[PDB]
RNA sequence: GUUGGAGAGUUUGAUCCUGGCUCAGGGUGAACGCUGGCGGCGUGCCUAAGACAUGCAAGUCGUGCGGGCCGCGGGGUUUUACUCCGUGGUCAGCGGCGGACGGGUGAGUAACGCGUGGGUGACCUACCCGGAAGAGGGGGACAACCCGGGGAAACUCGGGCUAAUCCCCCAUGUGGACCCGCCCCUUGGGGUGUGUCCAAAGGGCUUUGCCCGCUUCCGGAUGGGCCCGCGUCCCAUCAGCUAGUUGGUGGGGUAAUGGCCCACCAAGGCGACGACGGGUAGCCGGUCUGAGAGGAUGGCCGGCCACAGGGGCACUGAGACACGGGCCCCACUCCUACGGGAGGCAGCAGUUAGGAAUCUUCCGCAAUGGGCGCAAGCCUGACGGAGCGACGCCGCUUGGAGGAAGAAGCCCUUCGGGGUGUAAACUCCUGAACCCGGGACGAAACCCCCGACGAGGGGACUGACGGUACCGGGGUAAUAGCGCCGGCCAACUCCGUGCCAGCAGCCGCGGUAAUACGGAGGGCGCGAGCGUUACCCGGAUUCACUGGGCGUAAAGGGCGUGUAGGCGGCCUGGGGCGUCCCAUGUG
């Protein structure tokens, strides 16, 4: 056995459970922004998904998502957010919206 | 210099894709004389303007499909069934040559 | 290596006499002198028809033993005269000339091609004034074939640099007989080298 | 990164190197990006030792890090020399 | 400098033409036999991608940080216990950067895999370079250590303490990201307007400023993914293939376009200019052959690819879907207490296997290259060299000058005589080997002081080859071996043998006069090599572009029709696709 090498593999576990807790609270509180734009609640919506956005680009300071692949999911949202408040109520926050 | 193509649409059939012929000559390799081979393009055209026997250039682009890769630039002539019939007359040529059969 | 045994007897086999006996070689004794018919058993029978082939031999082999090297580099001589801007009879002979063991027998401090080589092997010789042990040498024009002083004191070099006083070089060449020296001039020309081949026929043996 | 180093081309106790562009993670000899200058270590001739300032000046303006030995011959080739007042 | 092109043998009583088989020429990663003195430079598993014991092959930083241990020196006490600071030997850990580069082998693939040339307005990029700005405030974890349980082992389980450049919240945000808006450009490119979100970390010393770092941003360079244009072996005794198949809109996924992947809708896509299947092989720079045109080939060195016992998979990260990292199954080997676990050389070297054949468990990290480090340094089976192998090319010795009308012996003789043959014997000369001594280049850097940390200058360290190469002196005459000798093909006779024994690449020799078999003498060719066997090209205008042919010699379809395709008369003009020309980028 080669002590150099363990070492690079626990680390990979501890990252791998940051990286996993990471994305899966972005999937996890996303799609309760996803959900709150159904139902035109602009007041909330607009809130979550500004603490969406952020706990975005704090995972592209890391190295979870890309500034390229955390763009990405920051236009999944933001615009899809901006048009099921079509189908409803006008925004109230204008949060992480821009009029 | 996205590479720029001209030849005969050849196939409607489709989407908003559409087939076209290209055509080139050149000497033999070895032997020399000049010969012309040819091969088909599956162009993107949108809109869908460009029909069943144009006369067209295509260019070099962002793929968009498995099998397409050139957008459609632009329309040198329309009607030129001459070469559709002809390239309709080799497709169905292969109906006669088989083991299957071929009736009278 | 090189051919070493009974040389006067190619003084015979090509039919004229090689000077590689040496001293002895203008004697009545050069085994030719004698003898003219070429070696065993049969050497005095009556001689058919050489091949064309024989012929385009024959006159190789005379060139490749009376200039005392070995065929597996007279071949990359040859191959290096062809390979080379100008007619190929000419260049061939031009780098025998620039060779060594044929730089000093020329040069005179020698009997024979033989004996000269022994004198280059054995750390006798300056060129640029220095030592080479290497018949395989390339002589350039204006080269310096001199001896180094150590060996100067002996006999064969002397009663070797002794005669020619009754000689003469050959007009590419200078020899300063008391500072016991010799200067390279240029090449020769086929003007000069009289051999007794027939160079062509050498060339259309290297041509098969 | 890029870099600038030696890379052998000569034979055994024969040594002739290079000098070369070349990125680090390369082969030691191998397709360099660009030539410039030999460096004769066993020196036997007038010339054991040819570079041409322009393009190290061009080639670290760049920024591409030397080696020591590598660093040494540039020194000694004018490379890195400055002047006026 | 048009720099370059040899053919013969054999069908017949003979001759002319066709036509095959055959030989001469060069070529190797070679083997085999007889033989084998040397050195330099190459070069050496082509077979089982069969299986591998032992050692090493990737780590480094104490200037990111907290301790174990085993001491050593100094402190608070009058003396003990115990505790305080540093420090040395050391050992894992926490953290950073690397493990993807280097090396190996071509199993696989006929394919954007490789070569050539372009797109990327569809992309990332660590350490390095330049440019713009910024490090304020608060919180917590996991090891190490301690205490405890499972286990034959592998190791694994449990609760507690803690630091940091490790983890997280808040603020400032020069700038950047995303949503919507306009304005240039035009496939996702550049600006600007509101809303929204994100920064960081401190160690060292020549301490009131220099150094290695830190964070957000434009750019340089570097490397790289992805896409297209042409090039890319055979067999049609494989002709029809295709259902994620071809395209559409929505979506997911990636650094990025896209059936890549999913849902839903239309029914397409491909193919005789070879789709499909089967066979074979990594591709190229180049290498061999050849007058050229082509034919043959891709060890070594180098450029790109692909695997790491067979197969699938994801994590970490800028990067891989990772040889000496990870999860699962199978074959194989192995430890076992029959629960279970370990293991992967096609990295160097060796063992075993196989086979006609392929080597040392060498020295050293001095050079050069790479990782890490402020640095001294540290790891370096890359690599630098040595060993072994005539395996290959080249350099070299085995002597040379003199010597009989010509020893002996050996062979022929027409018995006079002819030949080995000036060869040997001795005469003289030189001095491989060996002996003595001296004895390198390859190596000046990083570092240290001056000087500014710069330019420049001065000092110091260091040689695995090696006591080699090479220079001075000394010195002995001092390895020859293979093929062939009827023709092609340089070389001729005696015996022995008698279609026997035997040679042979082709025709062929041998049935008592054998230039052919086995020996001798003599001869030709080569020489530390000469031969034989295997393969590549030439010969072979015997695949015929250069450069062929069908009346009888192999060959005109048994005759028409006509489709694809190939080809085309005279007069002028427009295009410039070909083809020519010049400049240019690439090669
Ligand atoms: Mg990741
Ligand atoms: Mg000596
Ligand atoms: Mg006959
Ligand atoms: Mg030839
Ligand atoms: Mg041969
Ligand atoms: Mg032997
Ligand atoms: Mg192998
Ligand atoms: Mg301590
Ligand atoms: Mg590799
Ligand atoms: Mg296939
Ligand atoms: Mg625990
Ligand atoms: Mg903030
Ligand atoms: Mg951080
Ligand atoms: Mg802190
Ligand atoms: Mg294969
Ligand atoms: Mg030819
Ligand atoms: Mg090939
Ligand atoms: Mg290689
Ligand atoms: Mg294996
Ligand atoms: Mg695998
Ligand atoms: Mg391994
Ligand atoms: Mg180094
Ligand atoms: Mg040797
Ligand atoms: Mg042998
Ligand atoms: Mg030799
Ligand atoms: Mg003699
Ligand atoms: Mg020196
Ligand atoms: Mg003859
Ligand atoms: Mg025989
Ligand atoms: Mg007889
Ligand atoms: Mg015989
Ligand atoms: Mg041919
Ligand atoms: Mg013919
Ligand atoms: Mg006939
Ligand atoms: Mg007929
Ligand atoms: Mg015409
Ligand atoms: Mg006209
Ligand atoms: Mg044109
Ligand atoms: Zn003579």
């Amino acid at each position: 056995r080669n002590l150099s090498a363990l070492k690079r593999h626990r680390q990979s576990l501890k990252r791998r459970l940051r990286n996993k807790a990471k994305k899966s609270a972005i999937k996890t509180l996303s799609k309760k922004a996803i959900q709150l734009a159904q139902e035109g609640k602009a007041e909330e919506a607009l809130k979550i998904m500004r603490k969406a956005e952020s706990l975005i680009d704090k995972a592209a300071k890391g190295s979870t998502l890309h500034k390229n692949a955390a763009a990405r999911r920051k236009s999944r949202l933001m615009r899809k957010v901006r048009q099921l408040l079509e189908a409803a109520g006008a925004p109230l926050i204008g949060g992480g919206l821009s009029a | 210099p996205k590479k720029v193509l001209t030849g005969v649409v050849v196939s409607d059939k489709m989407q908003k894709t559409v087939t076209v012929l290209v055509e080139r000559q050149f000497p033999h390799p070895l032997y020399g004389k000049v010969i012309k081979r040819s091969k088909k393009y599956l162009a993107h055209d949108p809109e869908e303007k460009y029909k069943l026997g144009d006369v067209v250039e295509i260019i070099e682009s962002r793929p968009i499909s498995k099998r397409k890769r050139f957008r459609v630039l632009r329309l040198v002539e329309s009607g030129r069934m001459d070469l559709v019939e002809k390239y309709l007359i080799r497709r169905q040529n292969y109906e006669s040559l088989s083991k299957r059969g071929g009736k009278a | 290596g090189r051919y070493i045994g009974p040389v006067c007897r190619l003084c015979r086999r090509e039919g004229v006499k090689l000077y590689l006996k040496g001293e002895r070689c203008y004697s009545p004794k050069c085994a030719m002198e004698r003898r003219p018919y070429p070696p065993g058993q049969h050497g005095q029978k009556r001689a058919r028809r050489p091949s064309d082939y024989a012929v385009r031999l024959r006159e190789k082999q005379k060139l490749r033993r009376i200039y005392g090297i070995s065929e597996r580099q007279f071949r990359n001589l040859f191959e290096e005269a062809s390979k080379k801007k100008g007619v190929t009879g000419s260049v061939f002979l031009g780098l025998l000339e620039s060779r060594l063991d044929n730089v000093v027998y020329r040069l005179g401090f020698a009997v024979s091609r033989r004996q000269a080589r022994q004198l280059v092997r054995h750390g006798h010789i300056t060129v640029n004034g220095r030592r080479v042990d290497l018949p395989s040498y390339r002589v350039r024009p204006g080269d310096e074939i001199a001896v180094a002083e150590k060996s100067r004191n002996l006999e064969l070099i002397r009663q070797n640099l002794e005669a020619m006083k009754g000689r003469k070089v050959g007009p590419w060449l200078s020899l300063d007989v008391e500072g016991m020296k010799g200067k390279f001039l240029r090449l020769p020309d086929r003007e000069d080298l009289a051999l007794p081949v027939n160079e062509q026929l050498v060339i259309e043996f290297y041509s098969r | 990164m890029v870099k600038i180093r030696l890379a052998r081309f000569g034979s055994k106790h024969n040594p002739h190197y290079r000098i070369v562009v070349t990125d680090a993670r390369r082969k030691r000899d191998g397709k360099y990006i660009e030539k410039i200058g030999y460096y004769d270590p066993r020196k036997t001739t007038p010339d054991w030792l040819k570079v041409d300032v322009e393009r190290a000046r061009y080639w670290l303006s760049v920024g591409a890090q030397p080696t020591d030995t590598a660093r040494r011959l540039l020194r000694q080739a004018g490379v890195f020399r400055q002047e006026a007042r």
